[PDB]
């Protein structure tokens, strides 16, 4: 993104935390200012001699090289299985089989088997059924439940 | 807004004990006729749970710490919980999720409200037309950005004050996993005096709020009552039906699931509360037979780490060489190869006996836990507005003609007056 | 929504006489508990409205003892066991509690002694008015009782409604006597196409109407 | 001693907004609920709304119901109200009521506001000595008048001889017509005071300024 977000000398929008004083856990924003101590001498909130403000500024610049330049990042972050399916890909879907042996993609789950109507009865939430052993045992139509 | 009750009094936290309650789904995943063992944020059984109730001269609502989270049960005849206040702050000063069943649907919304002394919504004046629909909110006096918005089914709210026993009773689920939000809700009629029923119940998913906000305490919400005869002053003169509430705290726990053939939870076994449910738990099973089996292993935990590392003596003389009595020029500054020794480093960089230090590459912390292949010493004096082009990639007269130090230089700059 | 009615319109009572004003509700404002909602609003000359009563069955602080209500359902009555000087106003019902407050009809009250018929004058439009392009004719009728009274307009003995205006005045301080001029607004070329003028004072104490005429060409 | 205080008269043109504000004094704002209500002279009183301060919830008549809006201010103690796409039937006195404290046995009322919605603009008033008509009219005693036609806005006052004449006094009421007002005086005196002393009208009218003696 060179072409974008590089301004003259630098883009102050984008900023960095230089300093931290434990390691991160997954999944968490530390948004806090505090000022990073790296001696004893308490730093009163403020920067001094081992005393670094964790917030910094990139270097962005339009004659940066590839490595110094911005190149923005994008990461994506799912649950499979986990919950009822909110998202699908564009993958045209075709009609219902029943008393017949086939390859089912139902929400995902991709397997082969045998369609038939149950008798058993799950919950309104209750979608994705397991059997003793946790494999495939029924599901829930999405479409017409 | 901030009027405070005229008859609340504050009453101590007093304890009881929970029977069977704590347990839910921990998913959507159905499962009939088998012992499922999982291990989820649970509240343990026979644990204690805090004793609120609301009277015309003790009204409770006291903020609770939310933790990783708790357990709500109450008993009811009219329905006086109107519901909870949600996060870390309870102010504008960041997000909080509140739930609020107005009389007509269940509202939930995350945004910066303003923070009241005692929260809560009432009605006033029914007269003949039972009514009992939410007249004052009270909830909080602004909002401002809105992340989450949602909205539940319409239904009607009775408010009728009934006479004899407890005849509802509500229980919910509040936790937070990786900042989402999940709710659990479970509702059965009983015929209660006092305290709790004897007896088991599941409690199934309500909605599902992606929300990811931290919370670390929350408020109950309840419902008073005004009419056109008995009213008060604004707001302390007004009074809230007969109520108990009942908070408890989830815990890291692991519990057997066991399912019916409809896949409703029949029963529950904590592993931590009887050594008996530990031998279910390691069995796997609901029915223990007459014998002697071996569930864990005992240990004992350390109990605390003990250092004890070799004398750092021997140390090379850094102070010397900071120290010395004449350095090298700037084109002629002089190449010290260090080895052979130990680095005491902790007198150097915390003892702020120099104006300036930074490093390029690592903390001056890290520093200190790192052992080095090579390390060397170059000593030199230059002028005060030629100090800043000591840096990776700089220029000069001195950056660049005199001496100069790598982009990926990885070592540390000290100067002083 | 309710609809609230009051009845008489109404009433004369003499100093020291007992007043009733009565108020109907479509709806019944009692409930459960026993005690009703309402609420006796009396606006004086020049003032504005100011409690009297509430609940029906209990009396507003700083109002009189004289004032109290009484009643059950709907239906209701305003009882005043004195009525003195200062009782001169519209009485008023108010539907209270929460919902969409309703408000009554209204009821005058007004102090009863000996009837008076009207003193009836009538004066021409002035000699600037018809210079100014427009023309007024204007009768006076003062000292009468009861307030009701109406006036007749005649033009060359055809009557005329157009035009024709009437103010009461409140309650005299001395006499009580009550007052109303009518007031013809006639345009500079009709005041002037016609000659003679009457006015009628049709009155409840006189079957015969007090007439008084004048000439435009005497004038 | 509480007191509710308005603005004694306000005046727009159709289609435009009226901004109301009823001082609270002697009493708390947040904790007492404030009314609101209409007088005409033809049916009385009319319910507009009521808000609570502390709360904000307003209701309005169904005949009002998205015609006006009402707000409070705390720390002015002072309750507005605003009237929004005003025509001719708006024309009306304006009253607040408060201090309920959350109860129906405490209330008060502000002496009102008078609101005109009309295209007139302010008309000085024009003033004449109304003298009998033919002689043929006589009596023991004489009847004098003065006559006001032609002016707007309300009020506007007239007395005989600057008010130091209270005998025989009678003040009638405007009354409005074809967005104009229109009032009439009479003074009685005997026989022996007019034409052998002189008699005088005097009108004021504040909203123009106008002040008029007319000798009859
Ligand atoms: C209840 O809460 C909803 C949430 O937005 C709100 O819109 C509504 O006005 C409240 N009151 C009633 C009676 O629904």
């Amino acid at each position: 993104s060179n072409n974008l977000d590089s301004k003259v000398g630098g883009n102050y929008n984008y900023l960095y935390r230089l300093f931290r004083k434990s390691n991160l856990k997954p999944f968490e924003r530390d948004i806090s200012t505090e000022i990073y101590q790296a001696g004893s001498t308490p730093c009163n909130g403020v920067e001094g001699f081992n005393c670094y403000f964790p917030l910094q500024s990139y270097g962005f610049q339009p004659t940066n090289g590839v490595g110094y330049q911005p190149y923005r990042v994008v990461v994506l972050s799912f649950e499979l299985l986990h919950a009822p399916a909110t998202v699908c890909g564009p993958k045209k879907s075709t009609n219902l089989v029943k008393n017949k042996c086939v390859n089912f993609n139902f929400n995902g789950l991709t397997g082969t088997g045998v369609l038939t109507e149950s008798n058993k009865k799950f919950l309104p939430f209750q979608q994705f059924g397991r059997d003793i052993a946790d494999t495939t045992d029924a599901v829930r139509d999405p479409q017409t439940l | 807004q901030c009027v405070n009750l005229t008859t609340r009094t504050q009453l101590p936290p007093a304890y009881t004990n929970s029977f069977t309650r704590g347990v839910y789904y921990p998913d959507k995943v159905f499962r009939s006729s088998v012992l499922h063992s999982t291990q989820d944020l649970f509240l343990p059984f026979f644990s204690n749970v805090t004793w609120f109730h609301a009277i015309h001269k003790r009204f409770d609502n006291p903020v609770l710490p939310f933790n990783d989270g708790v357990y709500f049960a109450s008993t009811e005849k009219s329905n006086i919980i109107r519901g909870w206040i949600f996060g870390t702050t309870l102010d504008s000063k960041t997000q909080s999720l509140l739930i609020v069943n107005n009389a007509t649907n269940v509202v939930i919304k995350v945004c910066e409200f303003q923070f009241c002394n005692d929260p809560f919504l009432g009605v006033y004046y029914h007269k003949n037309n039972k009514s009992w629909m939410e007249s004052e909110f009270r909830v909080y006096s602004s909002a401002n950005n809105c992340t989450f918005e949602y909205v539940s089914q319409p239904f009607l709210m009775d408010l009728e004050g009934k006479q004899g026993n407890f005849k509802n009773l509500r229980e919910f689920v509040f936790k937070n996993i990786d900042g989402y939000f999940k709710i659990y809700s479970k509702h059965t009629p009983i015929n209660l005096v006092r305290d709790l029923p004897q007896g088991f119940s599941a409690l199934e998913p309500l909605v599902d709020l992606p929300i990811g906000i931290n919370i670390t305490r929350f408020q109950t919400l309840l419902a008073l009552h005004r009419s056109y005869l008995t009213p008060g002053d604004s707001s302390s003169g007004w009074t809230a039906g007969a109520a108990a509430y009942y908070v408890g705290y989830l815990q890291p726990r692991t519990f057997l699931l066991k399912y019916n053939e409809n896949g409703t939870i029949t029963d529950a076994v904590d592993c931590a509360l009887d050594p008996l449910s530990e031998t279910k738990c390691t069995l796997k099973s609901f029915t223990v037979e007459k014998g002697i089996y071996q569930t864990s292993n005992f240990r004992v935990q350390p109990t605390e780490s003990i250092v004890r590392f070799p004398n750092i003596t021997n140390l090379c003389p850094f102070g010397e060489v900071f120290n010395a009595t004449r350095f090298a020029s700037v084109y002629a500054w002089n190449r010290k190869r260090i080895s052979n020794c130990v680095a005491d480093y902790s007198v150097l960089y915390n003892s702020a006996s120099f104006s300036t230090f930074k490093c390029y590459g690592v903390s001056p912390t890290k520093l200190n836990d790192l052992c080095f292949t090579n390390v060397y010493a170059d000593s030199f004096v230059i002028r005060g507005d030629e100090v800043r082009q000591i840096a990776p990639g700089q220029t000069g007269k001195i950056a660049d003609y005199n001496y100069k130090l790598p982009d990926d230089f990885t070592g540390c700059v000290i100067a002083w007056n | 929504d309710v609809l609230m009615t009051q009845t008489p319109l109404s009433l004369p009572v003499s100093l020291g006489d007992q007043a009733s004003i009565s108020c109907r509700s479509s709806q019944s404002i009692v409930h459960s508990n026993g005690n009703t909602y309402l609420e006796w609003y009396l606006q004086k000359p020049g003032q504005s409205p100011k409690l009297l009563i509430y609940k029906v069955s209990n009396r507003f602080s700083g109002v009189p003892d004289r004032f109290s209500g009484s009643g059950s359902g709907t239906d209701f009555t305003l009882k005043i066991s004195r009525v003195e000087a200062e009782d001169l106003g519209v009485y008023y019902c108010f539907q209270g509690s929460h919902v969409p407050r309703t408000f009554g009809g209204g009821t005058k009250l007004e102090i009863k002694r000996a009837d008076a018929a009207p003193t009836v004058s009538i004066f021409p439009p002035s000699s600037e008015q018809l210079t100014s392009g427009g023309a007024s004719v204007v009768c006076f009728l003062n000292n009468f009782y009861p307030k009701d009274i109406n006036v007749k307009w005649k033009i060359d003995g055809s009557e005329r409604q157009n035009g024709v205006l009437n103010s009461w005045t409140d309650q005299d301080s001395k006499d009580s006597t009550y007052s109303m001029s009518s007031t013809l607004t006639l345009t500079k070329d009709e005041y002037e196409r016609h000659n003679s003028y009457t006015c009628e004072a049709t009155h409840k104490t006189s079957t015969s109407p007090i007439v008084k005429s004048f000439n435009r060409n005497e004038c | 001693e509480v007191q509710l205080l308005q603005s004694g008269a306000e005046l727009v043109r159709p289609g435009a907004l009226v901004k109301l504000s009823c001082k609270a004094s002697g009493f708390n704002i947040k904790d007492y609920y404030m009314h609101w209500v209409k007088q005409r002279p033809e049916q009385g009183l009319e319910w507009f709304g009521w808000i609570d301060p502390e709360n904000g919830n307003t209701i309005y008549d169904p005949k009002f119901q998205g015609k006006a809006s009402i707000t409070a201010d705390t720390s002015s103690n002072t309750a507005y109200l605003q009237l929004s796409s005003l025509t001719s039937e708006d024309t009306a006195v304006y009253y607040c009521a408060g201090s309920g404290n959350y109860e129906d046995a405490m209330d008060y009322w502000g002496q009102g506001t008078s609101v005109t919605v009309s295209s007139a603009k302010t008309t000085p008033p024009s003033v004449y000595p109304l003298a009998p008509g033919s002689a043929a009219q006589t009596n023991s005693m004489v009847t004098l008048g003065c006559l006001v036609k032609g002016y707007f806005p309300e009020p506007v006052t007239v007395t005989w001889n600057s008010g130091s004449l209270s005998s025989g006094v009678h003040t009638f009421p405007a009354v409005l017509q074809s967005d104009l007002y229109t009032l009439s005086s009479s003074v009685t005196v005997p026989s022996s005071t007019w034409p052998s002393e002189t008699v005088t009208c005097n009108v004021a009218h504040p909203a123009s300024s106008t002040k008029v003696d007319k000798k009859i």
